[PDB]
RNA sequence: UAUCUGGUUGAUCCUGCCAGUAGUCAUAUGCUUGUCUCAAAGAUUAAGCCAUGCAUGUCUAAGUAUAAGCAAAUACAGUGAAACUGCGAAUGGCUCAUUAAAUCAGUUAUCGUUUAUUUGAUAGUUCCUCUACAUGGUAUAACUGUGGUAAUUCUAGAGCUAAUACAUGCUUAAAAUCUCGACCCUUUGGAAGAGAUGUAUUUAUUAGAUAAAAAAUCAAUGUCUUCGGACUCUUUGAUGAUUCAUAAUAACUUUUCGAAUCGCAUGGCCUUGUGCUGGCGAUGGUUCAUUCAAAUUUCUGCCCUAUCAACUUUCGAUGGUAGGAUAGUGGCCUACCAUGGUUUCAACGGGUAACGGGGAAUAAGGGUUCGAUUCCGGAGAGGGAGCCUGAGAAACGGCUACCACAUCCAAGGAAGGCAGCAGGCGCGCAAAUUACCCAAUCCUAAUUCAGGGAGGUAGUGACAAUAAAUAACGAUACAGGG
RNA sequence: GCGGUAAUUCCAGCUCCAAUAGCGUAUAUUAAAGUUGUUGCAGUUAAAAAGCUCGUAGUUGAACUUUGGGCCCGGUUAACGGGGCCUUUCCUUCUGGCUAAACCAGGACUUUUACUUUGAAAAAAUUAGAGUGUUCAAAGCAGGCGUAUUGCUCGAAUAUAUUAGCAUGGAAUAAUAGAAUAGGACG
RNA sequence: ACCCACUCGGCACCUUACGAGAAAUCAAAGUCUUUGGGUUCUGGGGGGAGUAUGGUCGCAAGGCUGAAACUUAAAGAAUUG
């Protein structure tokens, strides 16, 4: 329609954002930025809809110009810019740092990680190629170009950024029997181990996962992220260990923990 | 003015389509650039994206390659003597990429003289080694001596006129020459 | 489809050209006589007040602060809409010049207060008077509205209350006006501007001139001739029939110019 | 371009509207619990019929199916909370089983009824309407409230409402007044 | 959740349609009208015509300040009208006329392309075998003053002055490798000094290996042994796939880029020079990647019609070769050459009171009907066409031309586009205020500040939907069940 | 005054019934309708079997090819379903170890299909539905609890989407191909 | 050639109701509300009307295909008088 897009509607953003249907008629729409807008979650909505210290657009606006919301150690005053998956989104006012981690539900949750370990940020490392002049770089799902890269870090693996100018600190292969956390489909928020990968050439390998109660699930591999070997994963995981239970269960632990 | 769209021809089926939307921006096309032989003549045009390509209207002395010895010289051209595509563009002289032309000699020659040595159509001891070392491959093929002995080379142009605004190219060798004086000397 | 289409489009045009030989009749705007009178109907009320705020939305100033001074016959030209409105506020002692400015105009507007009632001596039977002699357009509208408690809920009230009243007496129009809303003295604009008047038959049938210069010449030491300038409206005059001047009796005409021909009366005169 | 509220209407109008059998059970059940009309008996008929077709399709679904088991105790659950099904028929066969009555009866106006305070129905009807009851603290003025079971143990006289105390009525403020002027001096 | 009943009925039975019954988030109308929550509303007829007003502007410490502007550091310095500059004006909002393999839906592809911005990376090579870089030059607006016109956001000649305006313009290391070679000293020959070596464009060529092991040959023949001649690690990434990414060589270019910008801070060094060096940022900039997108695209799916059976190719219909053009593939266009392509599994033609879908009403299931309309995608601004600017438009709250309406007059000329919000006329069975406000939701900008008929609030409002006042308790006297 | 009055009641009142802040009417559509019939109509006489036969596309089409038995183990409440072994029976495209062409550890594995199970990828709203006293309800996604002095905290699920495309287990049912000139397999 | 018994394939008949049907009646009009062996054709209350128009076949006569507006509550089987 003779050029982009600026506006989004309600009932067209993405449904993990938690936005009420009613009050206003209108939704962030996050600009250009290290993430798409589907698979992304704005500041605005990330300071006035999950953490309750703003109101409304003003008062985050106020917070932001004020000079105390950092993405990846930069601060950033735009109130529709779209943090997504494993920012690392400080608050150096109140001494909080903030992980964006998908929850068990699906959902972006507040997460709570310390000073240290904060230092550092995962990153699927999506393709790798020679640039210009010969030198060789990565380029992982954040849009981040990392020149100068280990040799045996190939596509669709994992780096780990700490946070000052790149600098990939030790780094994870992808393969079976590795820590897995998934970023996209209807299994979006659980973790397990790779218990075998199948390959389809012409489109979408898919990767089977086992997780820690032996129930096993199928995504394409797209939605994968590995984060680490078994036993000691290299970040703090949400609540509930990513595990999915059923509805019979949950409603079992809401009368578990029900009274007093 | 000129549409790239495919919604004004009939469909697989001999179906006639109807106007589904005036005709769009981004689906233009440009009028064509009979690009002449004379004085250079070039105008810029600003394309989709804010690009621009290089209109050639007239131009000579373009840039062409010897691939055997893999050397490149700016020289004159002469001009068109056959097109493959069309016929009316040899009678007007009119250069297109992929184009039979007739260039002038000179600078391939006395780059022959300099580097091998020899000559064509009839002191420094250091490039008195440089000649013995560079002898035993100064043979060439006999229609490119005979040309030389004319003084005129069948060269042809694989560069975009009109996109780019260089007219470059390449000097016949081998099968490709003898096809060319084949067609030329049968049509002609 | 187009052959539908060319039937609904030649048969809307025959319906709209049946139409247009109705309204197009009237002309307007660079000249004409649509006089609008103010009939105050409570003593406590200011007619220069009321075309104070009619005349202060269409952003004129000068010409109000120029029609300060001293007058009472107005002649304000509107370059919003574009219509040479006529405006005169009788005389509220003689109350007999008010009928006559009133069966002269083409639109009235009745200004009604909302803190003092409506005398059942002096306004009432003007508006009965108004009625009965033949009343053109007319419009009613509110100006002291703000005497009243600022409250909206209170003003609202006292207006759907002297909406009733002149409902009562006159049940064709529903909605009075406020000065006060700048709104609806921009709907009274409008209205004067735009809206063509409905003809009293009594007057309309015999003409009637609206003056603005009328002196007098020495013809002869016992009569001579006075000169009125004005618009004619009606059914216009012929030389040699009879013309009423109210407080004034019956008169012959002698002669006509024609400013936009001359016209003498011949043996033809009534006597 | 706000979202469109969502809406539903919650009584249906019987089919054949004319027999005399029903038309007398409607009329007896109004008579005994004090209704204003018919769409009372339309609205309960209505719920009802939502109820038992769910009971009914949990039922078709095959046994030891996590669905019928979560969704069977849940409908369990909230109708014994309200308090119309007995705590010893937690069964499906046995939720099949209601009627309009006792679904009518664990209203606010008929529990107001039944707990005295209000010696008739219609009596109960209208002064529950008058702003007379509290359930727990908070004050109650509709009569199909639906009473559930932990909160049948709190129907009191409001803090206001001169039937609890606190500064007495309209009608005996005025006549306590002109027995003051009149019979005092 | 699954009921029927009358009409042919004269006495009977079935076929059969009609009438009665119920529902409608389905439109209107008639009568009446107390309360609470909630809110659709000029779609159907006319995508018909429009008076008036608003609907798009924007400045931070960070482009330009001599306002004879308001206020209070001898270059300026607070705030700041106007104007140049930059960005937006291509989002929104409205409507459903066109559209019947077109849009759309789900699913793919771009190894066939464009992409302002956001984010991450990214520029020691520039004039040069006689030079401002402690900083090149021109104009012009705003402004002063003079005027023309009836009018318009009309403008002319005259004089001033700036840029992140327009136009030019050097800095910068060292090493290495190649072409040309003063040559000299006499050979298996080896050498002073001259040039070139960023990026971008275009062309030609080369590298981009890799399924496991054994000798004899010559030519280009390099290092080293013990000059017999021996010879070893030798360097190559991704993809299912590449003439891929990339590198190198020879050149080519009306040589593209490689900071003559701005704010806030006064740090360190000593040869103590108004020397050297140095921070935090904003703004720009080449190339690649990411992101917002865009454009083409594969598979399968549409309403009624045979009173539509053959259709497409003069004037491209189907394919091949080459060219033009495009951002790019492609009959998208041209030249040449073939004679093809679709069809009863219904092509092509016609109708649609047809935008498509998510959905809505109807509850035994299956179905029948509707979807102009709160979201998503498309098209259009009275009908066509063309186009400027720009990353993005065939834009219409931009232009040009014709066409149909139609406005102002001084009769010479000028201005127009409500299917945006209010509202008016008309058409009708059929549909609201020429109100208040940016406080909420969010958008645009130089950006916390300004703007937004986007949107919210209120008024009209029995579209539709929820809850339930118009009476309740005694005593008396009878009638009762007693 | 009575009775009758193609008065199709000619006009008004009393009483009663239904629904009720709503009720009726017109039109369109849906259900009851099995008067569109796939589920699910009918064709002697009620509408409706071509005058008759051949015949192309269309639809449909006889039977037959690994059965049966034994072994163990473990899963769910004596039953139910599962996997491997043997019984002439694991049949294919390739690496690394034990070896003397054949065992073990490993990627895939439909002659071409139809069918069917499981799964991925599937916008929100709407639909069904879990929780929560908006005073109830339609709704909304809130909320709940405390030293109510710098607090704690659950949750915003789930299900569906029959087509076309993608992956996967099965081989009954329904198709196709294989050696009759052996131009065939296996070393 | 005739007679007895059997069998295949026919044209027909008498009785019955295991069943069917509105009834007359039916060895099919049965295996049908407990509704599915395969497949062609035709009908949707009666008039207008097998009319009008179009196409096609035919020398002609005519044949094949074939609506609508409008209007109406109606239009097979037995017994009984």
């Amino acid at each position: 329609a003779r050029g982009p897009k600026k506006h989004l509607k309600r009932l067209a953003a993405p449904h993990h954002w938690l936005l009420d249907k009613l009050s206003g008629c209108y939704a962030p729409r996050p600009s250009a930025g290290p993430h798409k807008l589907r698979e992304s979650l704005p500041l605005i909505v990330f300071l006035r809809n999950r953490l309750k210290y703003a109101l409304n657009g003003r008062e985050v606006k106020a917070i932001l110009m004020q000079r105390h919301v950092k993405v990846d150690g930069k601060v950033r005053t735009d109130t529709t810019y779209p943090a997504g998956f494993m920012d690392v989104i400080t608050l150096d006012a109140t001494n909080e740092n903030f992980r964006l981690v998908y929850d068990v539900k699906g959902r972006f949750a507040v997460h709570r990680i310390t000073d240290e370990e904060a230092s550092y940020k995962l990153g699927k490392v999506k393709k790798v190629q020679l640039g210009k002049k010969g030198v060789p770089y990565v380029v992982t799902h954040d849009g981040r170009t990392i020149r100068y890269p280990d040799p045996n870090i190939k596509v669709n693996d994992t780096v780990k950024i700490d946070l000052a100018s790149g600098k990939i600190t030790d780094f994870i292969k992808f393969d079976a029997g590795k820590l897995v956390y998934v970023t996209g489909g209807r299994n979006l928020g659980r973790i397990g181990t790779i218990v075998h990968k199948e390959r389809h050439d012409g489109g979408f390998d898919l990767v089977h996962i086992k997780d820690s109660l032996d129930n096993t699930f199928v995504t394409r591999l797209n939605n994968v992220f590995v984060i680490g070997e078994q036993g000691k994963p290299y970040i703090s995981l949400p609540k509930g260990k990513g595990i999915k239970l059923s509805i019979a269960e949950e409603r079992d632990r809401r009368r578990a923990q029900q009274g007093l | 003015g000129i549409s790239r769209d495919s919604r004004h021809k009939r469909s697989a089926t001999g179906a006639k389509r109807a106007q589904f939307r005036k005709k769009r921006k981004f689906e233009l096309g440009r009028q064509p650039a009979n690009t002449k032989i004379g004085a250079k003549r070039i105008h810029s045009v600003r394309t989709r994206g804010g690009n621009k390509k290089y209109r050639a209207l007239r131009i000579e002395t373009g840039n062409f390659s010897w691939a055997s010895e893999g050397i490149s010289k700016k020289t004159r051209i002469a001009g068109v003597v056959y097109h493959p595509s069309n016929n009316e563009l040899v009678r007007t002289n009119t250069l297109t990429k992929a184009a039979i032309v007739q260039i002038d000699a000179t600078p391939f020659r006395q780059w022959f003289e300099a580097h091998y040595g020899q000559t064509l159509g009839k002191k420094s001891k250091n490039a008195e080694r440089k000649w013995a070392a560079r002898a035993a491959s100064a043979k060439i093929e006999s229609s490119v001596e005979s040309q030389f002995s004319a003084g005129r080379l069948y060269a042809c142009i694989s560069s975009r006129p009109g996109q780019s605004g260089r007219c470059d190219g390449y000097i016949l060798e081998g099968e490709e020459l003898a096809f060319y004086l084949r067609r030329l000397t049968a049509k002609k | 489809k187009l052959q539908r289409k060319n039937k609904a489009k030649q048969l809307r045009a025959q319906r709209i050209l049946d139409s247009i030989e109705n309204r197009k009749l009237f002309e307007g705007k660079n000249g004409a006589a649509k006089i609008i009178t103010i009939v105050p109907l409570v003593n406590d009320l200011d007619p220069l007040d009321i075309l104070y705020k009619l005349l202060k939305c269409a952003d004129d100033e000068g010409i109000m602060v120029q029609e300060v001074d001293s007058k009472r016959i107005f002649n304000v030209h509107i370059k919003k809409f574009k219509s040479n409105l006529k405006i005169i506020i009788p005389d509220m002692t003689n109350f007999l010049n008010i009928l006559d400015c009133a069966k002269v105009a083409d639109f009235v507007v009745f200004g009604l207060s909302g803190v003092q009632e409506v005398d059942e001596e002096f306004g009432e039977q003007i508006i009965r008077a108004l009625e009965l002699q033949g009343i053109a357009s007319y419009i009613g509208v509110i100006s002291n509205l703000s005497a009243v408690h600022e409250k909206e809920k209170f003003q609202l009230d006292v207006k759907q209350s002297l909406e009733s009243y002149f409902k009562h007496f006159f049940p064709s129009e529903e909605r009075v006006y406020n000065l006060e809303k700048n709104s609806d003295a921009l709907n009274v604009l409008r209205t004067l501007c735009q809206r063509l008047p409905r003809s009293i038959n009594w007057r309309d049938n015999r003409g009637y001139v609206v003056a603005d210069f009328v002196d007098f010449v020495e013809t002869s030491p016992d009569s001579g001739d006075l000169v009125i300038e004005g618009t004619v409206r009606g059914i216009g005059f012929n030389a040699n029939r009879l013309v009423h001047i109210p407080d004034f009796g019956d008169f012959q005409l002698n002669k006509i110019e024609k400013i936009s021909t001359v016209f003498e009366s011949n043996m033809n005169r009534d006597t | 371009p706000r979202a469109p509220r969502t809406y539903s209407k919650t009584y249906s109008t019987p089919k054949r509207p004319y027999e005399s059998s029903r038309l007398d059970a409607e009329l007896k059940l109004a008579g005994e619990f004090g209704l204003k009309n018919k769409k009372e008996i339309y609205r309960i008929s209505f719920q009802l019929s939502k109820i038992r077709r769910a009971a009914r399709d949990l039922l078709t679904r095959d046994e030891k199916d996590p669905k019928r088991l979560f969704e069977g105790n849940a409908l369990i659950r909230r109708l014994v909370r309200v308090g119309v099904l007995s705590e010893d028929k937690k069964k499906l066969d046995y939720v099949l089983a209601l009627k309009v009555e006792d679904f009518l009866e664990r209203r606010l106006q008929t529990q107001v009824y039944k707990l005295g305070l209000a010696k008739s129905v219609h009596h109960a009807r209208v002064l529950i309407t008058q702003r007379h009851i509290a359930v727990g603290k908070q004050i109650v003025n509709i009569p199909s409230f639906m009473v559930r079971l932990d909160s049948e143990k709190h129907i009191d006289f409001a803090p206001t409402s001169p039937f609890g105390g606190a500064r007495p009525g309209r009608v005996a403020r005025r006549n306590a007044a002109r027995k003051a002027e009149a019979s005092g001096e």
